RNA sequence: AUGAGCAGGUUGAAGGUUGAGUAACAUCAACUGGAGGACCGAACCGACUCUCGUUGAAACGAUAGCGGAUGACUUGUGAUU
RNA sequence: UGAGUAACGCUUGGGAGUGAGAAUCUCCCAAACCGAUUGACUAAGGUUUCCUGGACCAGGGUCGUCCUUCCAGGGUUAGUCUGGACCUAAGCUGAGGCUGAAAAGCGUAGGCGAUGGACAACAGGUUAAUAUUCCUGUACUUACAGUUAGACUGAUGGAGUGACAAAGAAGGUUUUCCACCCCCAUAAUUGGAUUUGGGGAUAAAUCAUAAGGUGGUACAAUAGGCAAAUCCGUUGUGCAUAACAUUGAGUGAUGAUGUCGAGUGAAUGAGUGAUCAAGUAGCGAAGGUGGUAUUAAUCAUGCUUUCAAGAAAAGCUUCUAGGGUUAAUCUAGCUGUAACCAGUACCGAGAACGAACACACGUAGUCAAGGAGAGGAUCCUAAGGUUAGCGAGUGAACUAUAGCCAAGGAACUCUGCAAAUUAACCCCGUAAGUUAGCGAGAAGGGGUGCUUAUGUAAAAGUAAGCCGCAGUGAAGAACGAGGGGGGACUGUUUAACUAAAACACAACUCUAUGCCAAACCGUAAGGUGAUGUAUAUGGGGUGACACCUGCCCAGUGCUGGAAGGU
């Protein structure tokens, strides 16, 4: 059956990435918790 | 006029009728005046915002809009020539590409009763009363069926503009000004004298008659089902729950935002345009 | 439970006494499992004593029976039964084949036989 | 010009299957950031002979020693691939 | 918003041409024309029934039938509420 | 504990070899399934899963010497391919600016944004793994400089083109296909063989020729195209069976003394031999004539009809402006120089992707063989690919899937649920009712095989004869009649228990709305309505078509109203 999951290189960067995080406040704050817990995939686009 | 279209395909019955175009249009081919042609790009009923404002909106074709001059001010003085009557898909009255005498065209709503090679001018002095000539209201004779009435001077027409449309002067006023208007519903209003109009009733008298047999060609119109309230769920509407089918229980009918709005009056009365109406379609004011 | 395998159907069962007759007559040896032996055998021996003629029904019969092998074709084989193997049988009152009983499989512990030409 | 995009030759089967047959093909592992134009340059002002063309390769990434209490990833290499005019063939070792 | 797909086979509308006919219309006959939310039926879409499965092959399917299949159709990519 | 129990998730036999150990690994011969696909090319995604050698801790529902597992090494070559350096659609961002307690929202100029537009390369070969990329052969495109000859050059702006819908049917040319012919191998011990089987090819580019398709052509006046115009638009005149402009599938010649080619087929070396080596290197013949009442591809962004009236920009051509005049620029030719960045492996799915699983599920597009057949339906196979990653027995009860069942034929059951009958083509015949379209493939019947002859371009058919219990002999094809309830109909709906009488639909009616319209999102700006104008928009109710829709204005709701009381 079609799944939830459709991978897609440009929608997950698009809407994840770090780009999409830092144009609003709500994303630099969710960086700024991440960056708190120091997290190694602060986001997204650092797949590897 | 009309034509009935006989679908002889063995699934229903549909007595659908359809214009003409054959007769009433010059070249029944689509060949509309490039120059003139911008494309429209279909909302859907959604605002800026991307929310559904006006349901029951989307799924029309794609167009290309004609530039309409409303105005019909800029080539005054100069005499115009009808070259064709056509179909334009973003209004009921058919539009004629005119030509003026130094080379330039444009489109204007197509008068009913002219054919190709009737001359047009638009000025400010008498001119004549000939059928798509534009003059102001200040020289035409009490009696005469006008269109394209402008509101605002300078500006552009506004009433009497959709198939089939027109208006009759009933005189003036004793102010100087204000030239009353008897336009259609029943509605008289006074017209400011440098106000500009056309002369003629617009095409297309037909429009009444068609008759649509279709479900499919009224969503290709661009036309979306309209779900009754009474088949609402007690919420997001107030004709909704029940058990069965039910009447609508309230004191009096309700929008689906909740408002009585039958036969109540929306008008605002605190506008400037309200001393200038002298009947609603009832009564005085 | 559906979508099961075809199984020992009748078909599989002449084709495989079909594929081990005719290697049985090519090489000379066979080693089977016990019950599918003892199942070629009959095959083995009806083939044999037919072929003793040596006319060309007796031919057309036994081709219903024989495949290609690798050390011979269809027709090859032909040659050898009609003109090497069967000729030895000319006054052998039956039981042309024995088969012997080796020892268990490592992964089955089936009984495996082997099925040989007794001379 | 710095001459800092030269990191290392290498030696392959395909290597040597190029290097043989009139036409050299010499592969060497560049500056990632260097482009084409900077390896004939390099090749010019190092060798002393400008090459006939320049291809380049780019070998992703990838997992090695999976499974290894620590593993680790690759380095990203540029390969470049340049072509000597009949006849010629200079030595990448010795000058 | 921009693209793509619907194997194959039937029915033969409006309209037009010709002839008869009419005082002239209307009407009738032949030919042309190829329309239909037309018909049968694959891919495709959907899910009406029996059986099986219910710690499954599968957190909704399998076999056998079944409805639509030029359209209020199906679908890819991108955007948006 | 259950319990060594259920389960092990669609595919066989043998010979030889390796190995300490083989149903499971390698090779060979068969065998069985796929064959509008389990075949081949790629997009998306996956991210080394690709190739070689080695290993058998772990994973593989068994085993394993083997693996998509692990270790070591290696593998992805672009001026022309897919995307940037080119352009825009929906939409996003958005200096100023507007709006808002704050954060912020809206939005102009600009800038991004393909799923679209423009743009120059084809054929063959090569490695274990790459190939329009490497090699060979033959080409093309864009820049810069020098040079020769000609010409006045003409854009950040104007104009034209670019530029487009759905359905349908005719043509032109190549094809598919048919017939003949050429070439290669074959001549057959099972009864007769006088034959059987296979192949018949060449591209981009250059030159010439092009069936046709599209649209009238020149001259003269101009006040219109943010200035200007010789271009466009407009108005006249002449000639208009044609001319002129543009476009155009195909054909011939080079490219090609090349490449490919059925088949023939080693040496060298490994090995005990066979065999490998390899069916590899190399060699490599013919490489054609006519038809077509059969085929698909192209011309074609061609044509016709219909209404639901069918993208933008870049680019190309042109116009002056603006710049030159003792010059610049452009065109054509020659010589030389340069052509950047990212992807290129492999899978592309009953084992590499989304489903936790080597899970019976799902995933855009492209190529589509033969026989019969309308067909991409159906049966069997071709090119090609796989051995459904637990087996061997037995043929108890019982279960699932199938097949069959004498006489009766719905007596079964809540109900003919399920199962069964019919089924393709051709020839007869076809009622009541009706909105005259339908009902209708109504109902009911008949024929189908093979041979000879006649028929045709091929048929179909026709006549005679023969065989079988049966002749679309197998596969794939509608069971029907009558009465009633509801919904007019086609459609839509509760992903995963309700597909229906429910929703919707064309149609009817009421109500609001004169445009800065009513209604609606927000707090506001702003926006939808609508680049619409009462033949228009929004909301309530009813739901084809036909005939009708009666009484009550006491209460409630709505509209209007003089004064008077609060
Ligand atoms: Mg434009
Ligand atoms: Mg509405
Ligand atoms: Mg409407
Ligand atoms: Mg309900
Ligand atoms: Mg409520
Ligand atoms: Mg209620
Ligand atoms: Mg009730
Ligand atoms: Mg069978
Ligand atoms: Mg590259
Ligand atoms: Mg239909
Ligand atoms: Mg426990
Ligand atoms: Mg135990
Ligand atoms: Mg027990
Ligand atoms: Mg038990
Ligand atoms: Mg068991
Ligand atoms: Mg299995
Ligand atoms: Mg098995
Ligand atoms: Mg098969
Ligand atoms: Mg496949
Ligand atoms: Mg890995
Ligand atoms: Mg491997
Ligand atoms: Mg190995
Ligand atoms: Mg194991
Ligand atoms: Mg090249
Ligand atoms: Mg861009
Ligand atoms: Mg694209
Ligand atoms: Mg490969
Ligand atoms: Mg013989
Ligand atoms: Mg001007
Ligand atoms: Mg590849
Ligand atoms: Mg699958
Ligand atoms: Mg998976
Ligand atoms: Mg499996
Ligand atoms: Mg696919
Ligand atoms: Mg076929
Ligand atoms: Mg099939
Ligand atoms: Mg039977
Ligand atoms: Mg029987
Ligand atoms: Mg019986
Ligand atoms: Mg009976
Ligand atoms: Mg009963
Ligand atoms: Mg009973
Ligand atoms: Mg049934
Ligand atoms: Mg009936
Ligand atoms: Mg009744
Ligand atoms: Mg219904
Ligand atoms: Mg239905
Ligand atoms: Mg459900
Ligand atoms: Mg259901
Ligand atoms: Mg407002
Ligand atoms: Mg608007
Ligand atoms: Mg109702
Ligand atoms: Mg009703
Ligand atoms: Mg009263
Ligand atoms: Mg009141």
């Amino acid at each position: 059956m079609k799944r939830t999951y459709q991978p897609s290189k440009l929608k997950r960067a698009k809407t994840h990435g770090f780009l999409a995080r830092m144009a609003t406040a709500s994303g630099r704050k969710v960086l700024k918790l991440r960056r708190k817990k120091q997290r190694a995939q602060l986001t997204v686009s650092s797949e590897r | 006029p009309i034509k009935k279209i006989i679908s002889r395909s063995n699934s229903g019955i549909h007595h659908s009728t359809v214009i003409d175009y054959k007769k009433l249009l010059t070249t029944n081919k689509n060949k509309p005046e490039k120059s003139l042609l911008v494309t429209l790009k279909k909302h859907g009923g959604r605002n800026n915002q991307g929310k559904i404002t006006v349901r029951h909106q989307g799924g029309r074709n794609k167009r290309k809009y004609r530039i309409i001059d409303f105005k019909r001010t800029h080539y005054d003085n100069i005499e115009a020539t009808v070259k064709s009557i056509e179909y334009d898909p973003n209004r009921s009255c058919f539009v004629s590409l005119i030509t003026y005498a130094n080379g330039a065209k444009s489109y204007i709503i197509s008068p009913d009763g002219i054919k190709v090679g009737d001359k047009i001018l638009a000025s400010e002095h008498p001119i004549d009363i000939k059928p798509g000539f534009s003059m102001p209201l200040a020289f035409i004779p009490e009696g005469t069926q006008v269109h394209n009435i402008e509101l605002h001077p300078k500006g552009g027409g506004q009433i009497a503009r959709s198939a089939g449309s027109y208006a009759r002067i009933l005189g003036q006023d004793e102010t100087g000004k204000y030239v009353i208007l008897q336009l259609l519903s029943g509605e008289t209003r006074k017209f400011l004298k440098e106000c500009r109009a056309t002369v003629g009733v617009v095409s297309n008298l037909d429009h009444n008659l068609v008759v649509i047999g279709k479900a499919g060609r009224n969503r290709h119109r661009g036309i979306r089902p309209t779900v009754r309230g009474s088949a609402m769920n007690p919420n997001d509407h107030p004709h909704g729950g029940g058990e069965g089918r039910s009447p609508v229980g309230r004191d009096a009918p309700r929008t689906p935002w909740g408002k009585r709005h039958m036969g109540v009056k929306t008008r605002n009365m605190k506008k400037a345009s309200t001393n200038l109406i002298i009947r609603n379609r009832k009564g005085e004011q | 439970s559906y979508i099961n395998k075809p199984g020992k159907t009748s078909a599989w069962r002449v084709m495989t006494v079909r594929q081990q007759v005719s290697a049985v007559l090519a090489y000379g040896k066979i080693e089977t499992t016990l019950k599918k032996a003892k199942n070629t055998q009959k095959r083995l021996d009806k083939l044999i004593t037919l072929a003793k003629v040596d006319n060309f029904n007796n031919r057309r019969q036994v081709k219903k029976w024989l495949l290609n092998t690798n050390l011979f074709d269809v027709d090859q084989l032909m040659d050898h039964l009609f003109s090497k193997v069967a000729p030895k049988y000319e006054k052998t009152p039956g039981g042309y084949s024995r088969v012997l009983k080796l020892g268990p499989r490592r992964g089955d512990a089936t009984e495996m036989a082997i099925l040989q030409l007794t001379d | 010009d710095v001459t800092n995009v030269l990191l290392k030759p290498v030696l392959t089967e395909k290597v040597y299957f190029n290097q043989m047959g009139e036409t050299k093909k010499y592969v060497f592992v560049v500056n990632p950031k260097a482009s084409k134009t900077r390896v004939k340059l390099a090749f010019e002002l190092v060798y002393g002979i400008k090459p006939l063309k320049v291809n380049t390769l780019i070998r992703k990434p990838t997992t090695i020693r999976g499974g290894s209490r620590f593993p680790g990833l690759s380095k990203l290499e540029k390969l470049a691939v340049i072509t000597l005019p009949k006849g010629i063939a200079i030595s990448v070792t010795g000058e």
